[PDB]
């Protein structure tokens, strides 16, 4: 090829590889000899000699049955400089525009079609062994991008970009996507028009040394892309298959849970509670755990759900972008982004984020932000939101929370259950309501404590606890206060953590205790918590 | 010509990842870049360049402006030991800021340093390779820039500094703060006089009052009232050790209704008066240390209100203040915040000539997803995300506000 090479250097003052050539048989050698004489002429490699101290181990494998070759650059690579990341962020189906026609050119010997930085070449040197360590073996080096070498992919795609700059400009109404060795080409032109242009493109590549065929290996829609089958008009989800057996190992159960978990995003209703259950106290990946009835059941409900065809639409820039969210239980949320009703671009759910202590509004908030970021990426725009929370709820919460928070343009949609505040600590002491002066004290070392209260009304109590901690007592104090009082209470404490609840008013925590206190808080009609300095 | 700039001993170029940008943000950046490309200020680069710095587009204007986050690069850029801070800037009736950022494109950047200025324009849904470029000229947002361009800068300025020696001119990054005691008209007429001058190639510091802490007063006090008072004062004692809550805390002996009224003993009443006296002025012995990081903490007070303190040592504040949302930010915390951050940082610059390190009462994800949409300053301070201690807020919420 006549494409300008990319200047490549080795990592900080290191040196090219000098690993010794693995010994092979007269058979594997004669093969590598054959292959290499070809590459030698195709221009991919060059016979070198004793001027070179570098070397990489060449191997000989038969694929599915002619003798092929494999060079191991593990070393060369770990010595090769760093390059700017290669597409780690790939497109996501729901971000594609629909097209009249879409073609996928399979750029052949991509790598070996691009010139290697002549300077660097020397390091790629390798050697074909002699019949059981005889006289010197055959010596070569690469003159093009080597299959398996660190800098290749990164260098190849650039080359592909430089080479498409003209055509692209010249064909605005034509959109290409480079990925690995494939070129995805779509357009809204007429099928013949398309065909013509494709061929014009195809030829354009050749003008630089890019073989890309047609006729034999030629790919044909739909197109497989990370779990989806893509059609120009729409996309559909690769139907997922759950094997039926009478012997399930741990390995089996985890991988299964894995595939199910992936299915949860697209498919509605997938559950694995009982499946996960089977992993409890497993002693070995190969262990055979019998599925309980419950497991055998859901495993069955999932097989049925997964035999449903989930198809989708592509992004239309001229239509609104909408996202609706559902709170499927505590800490679990489902969302689906669409433009025209029921024709979803994408869907998905967020696992029950078991935090130390939050509330549903906050959690709703987070789901909103995760989505927003996703969208910004997929569509470079953010959706108008449809949220199961009254605008009044929102306003009340947010406008008083100690932490900065927000929700882009959104609208209420009443699709129960709605998210709400489970309680609200009073703003001012409750006149009338009983006042409980609480206190918990525990020996952190002996883990022995007590907790109790004394109300202005004369009521009192104390409890002794074993295997506890100070914070726990403090909380248990508050717990009993809530337990023993009417629907309206005043509780004063010197607990710094209670000062936290006051500021965040959490409706879920990591601690069962805090949890319990919550359940109580939720139960009173009015509660006013007051913190006072200890001692 | 080009001066040989380098990185601090053994430091490597940034390699920060580009954050996702909006469609409108990208479209403008591409436009902006193709021009600069043509104009020779920047040049596309290869994959052999592994560095990267974030970029984004900001807007007072409606044309979009390009903004690069050189925070990492700057920190790694060698030092040049610029302009000593003019203690007088703070004492001016009115200051105006100007963006002399455009002046740098003029000077070339040491060829061997360019690679480190690499930045990338993303593509929606990653359907296109990012557009890699690197600088050929002095980059806006880089520290090395105002420096290298100092000689040229001062040079051009003198003629004005002399025609107007009552005016103060300070340069931070791409900005220029002009401070004079003239009256609004005569001031802004004199600034435009300065703009004009610059082209051929509204703060009010003296009003920033130090605000005190006012303790509530009442006809009658309740168990709760006193309790709240004691809590604040006790905390507050971490600043003024003279503050005392012994007499008061005595009134708190007994299991009585929070709502009950307690009569204040004269002992207690003195104690309170004694405390009001203490809080009547900033704590002594607090001085700014130039060889110490400047810190700014912010608390969300609610109803659109925010409080802050700029200090270097815990409880030894250099300045404290409040911030009320600006018309329009009504339903957006993030806007108020970024707006707030920008404000404080300018005062910071204006006073000590350096940006503080922030502690923001917001979650990292939330901030990072939206702060850019409301950013307007050419610079970008450093920040950390925190949880506001319930008391720190309560104390400063107590600050004094005008009569009317
Ligand atoms: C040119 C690119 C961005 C493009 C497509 O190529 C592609 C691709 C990678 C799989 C994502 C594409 C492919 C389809 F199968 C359907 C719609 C499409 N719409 C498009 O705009």
């Amino acid at each position: 090829s006549p494409i300008e090479t990319v200047p490549v250097k080795l990592k900080p003052g290191m040196d090219g590889p000098k690993v010794k050539q693995w010994p092979l048989t007269e058979e594997k050698i004669k093969a590598l000899v054959e292959i290499c004489t070809e590459m030698e002429k195709e221009g991919k490699i060059s016979k070198i000699g004793p001027e070179n101290p570098y070397n990489t181990p060449v191997f000989a494998i038969k694929k599915k049955t002619k003798w092929r070759k494999l060079v191991d650059f593990r070393e060369l690579n770990k010595r090769t400089q760093d390059f700017w990341e290669v597409q780690l962020g790939i497109p996501h189906p729901a971000g594609l525009k629909k097209k009249k026609s879409v073609t996928v050119l399979d750029v052949g010997d991509a790598y070996f079609s691009v010139p290697l930085d002549e300077d660097f070449r020397k390091y790629t040197a390798f050697t074909i062994p002699s019949i059981n360590n005889e006289t010197p073996g055959i010596r070569y080096q690469y003159n093009v991008l080597p299959q398996g070498w660190k800098g290749s992919p990164a260098i190849f795609q650039s080359s592909m970009t430089k080479i498409l700059e003209p055509f692209r400009k010249q064909n605005p109404d034509i959109v290409i996507y480079q990925y690995m060795d494939d070129l995805y080409v779509g357009s809204d032109l007429e099928i013949g028009q398309h065909r013509t242009k494709i061929e014009e493109l195809r030829q354009h590549l050749l003008r630089w040394g890019l073989t890309t065929p047609d006729k034999k290996h030629q790919k044909e829609p739909p197109f497989l892309w990370m779990g989806y089958e893509l059609h120009p008009d729409k996309w559909t989800v690769q139907p997922i298959v759950l094997p039926e057996k009478d012997s399930w190992t741990v390995n089996d159960i985890q991988k299964l849970v894995g595939k199910l978990n992936w299915a949860s995003q697209i498919y509605p209703g997938i559950k694995v509670r009982q499946l996960c259950k089977l992993l409890r106290g497993t002693k070995a990946l190969t262990e055979v755990i019998p599925l309980t009835e419950e497991a055998e059941l859901e495993l069955a409900e999932n097989r049925e759900i997964l035999k449903e065809p989930v198809h989708g639409v592509y992004y239309d820039p001229s239509k609104d972008l909408i996202a609706e969210i559902q709170k499927q239980g505590q800490g679990q949320w489902t969302y689906q982004i669409y433009q025209e009703p029921f024709k979803n671009l994408k869907t998905g759910k967020y696992a029950r984020m078991r935090g130390a202590h939050t509330n549903d509004v906050k959690q709703l908030t987070e789901a909103v932000q995760k989505i927003t970021t996703e969208s910004i990426v997929i569509w470079g725009k953010t959706p108008k939101f449809k949220l199961p929370i009254q605008k009044e709820t929102w306003e009340t919460w947010w406008t008083e929370y100690w932490q900065a928070t927000w929700i882009p343009e959104w609208e209420f949609v009443n699709t129960p259950p709605l998210v709400k505040l489970w309680y609200q600590l009073e703003k001012e002491p409750i006149v009338g309501a009983e006042t409980f002066y609480v206190d918990g004290a525990a020996n952190r070392e002996t883990k022995l404590g007590k907790a109790g209260y004394v109300t202005n009304r004369g009521r009192q109590k104390v409890v002794t606890l074993t295997d506890t901690t100070n914070q726990k007592t403090e909380l248990q104090a508050i717990y009993l206060a809530l337990q023993d009082s009417g629907l309206e209470v005043n509780i004063v404490t010197d607990s710094q953590y209670a000062l936290g609840i006051i500021q965040a008013q959490p409706d879920q925590s990591e601690s069962e205790l805090v949890n319990q206190i919550i359940e109580q808080l939720i139960k009173k009609e009015k509660v006013y918590l007051a913190w006072v300095p200890a001692h | 010509e080009t001066v040989p700039v380098k990185l601090k001993p053994g430091m490597d170029g940034p390699k920060v990842k580009q954050w996702p940008l909006t469609e409108e943000k990208i479209k403008a950046l591409v436009e902006i870049c193709t021009e600069m490309e043509k104009e020779g200020k920047i040049s596309k680069i290869g994959p052999e360049n592994p560095y990267n710095t974030p970029v984004f587009a900001i807007k007072d204007s409606t044309k979009w402006r390009k903004l690069v986050d050189f925070r990492e690069l700057n920190k790694r850029t060698q030092d040049f030991w610029g302009i000593p801070h003019p203690a007088g800037l703070k004492k001016k009736k009115s200051v105006t800021v100007l963006d002399v950022g455009d002046a740098y494109f003029s000077v070339p950047l040491d060829e061997d340093f360019r690679k480190y200025t690499a930045f990338t324009i993303p593509s929606i849904n990653n359907e296109t390779p990012g557009i890699r470029y690197q600088y050929n000229v002095l980059p806006q947002g880089w520290k090395g820039s105002p420096a290298i361009f100092q000689s040229s800068m001062t040079k051009i300025l003198e003629p004005f500094r002399k025609q107007n020696p009552d005016i103060v001119i300070y340069q931070y990054m791409d900005d220029l703060y002009v401070g004079s005691d003239l009256e609004i008209g005569q001031h802004r007429t004199k600034i435009e006089e300065l703009r004009q001058h610059l082209l051929r190639w509204e703060l009010h510091p003296d009003k920033w009052t130090v605000q005190p802490i006012v303790l509530p007063e009442k006809d009658s006090w309740t168990v709760n009232d006193i309790q709240k008072l004691v809590g604040k004062l006790n905390w507050a004692s971490q600043i003024y050790p003279g503050i005392k809550v012994r007499q008061l805390c005595k009134l708190l002996r007994g299991t009585k209704a929070l709502t009950e009224v307690i009569p204040l003993t004269e002992e207690a009443e003195l104690e309170l008066a004694e405390n009001r006296e203490i809080l009547k002025e900033p704590v002594h012995g607090v001085y700014y240390d130039p060889s110490k990081d400047l810190i700014a903490e912010i608390q969300k007070q609610g109803q659109g209100q925010w409080t802050y303190q700029i200090y270097q040592e815990p409880f030894k504040n250099l300045k404290t203040g409040k911030y009320a949302r600006m018309r329009g930010a009504h339903t957006n915390d993030v806007k108020q915040l970024t707006e707030a951050v920008q404000k404080i940082t300018t005062e910071s610059i204006v006073i000590w000539g350096k940006t503080p390190k922030f502690k923001l009462p917001i979650q990292k994800e939330t901030w990072e997803t939206w702060w850019t949409e409301y950013w307007q300053a050419t610079w970008i301070p450093e920040w950390e995300f925190v949880n506001t201690p319930p008391l720190v807020k309560l104390w400063y919420q107590l600050e004094k506000e005008p009569i009317v």
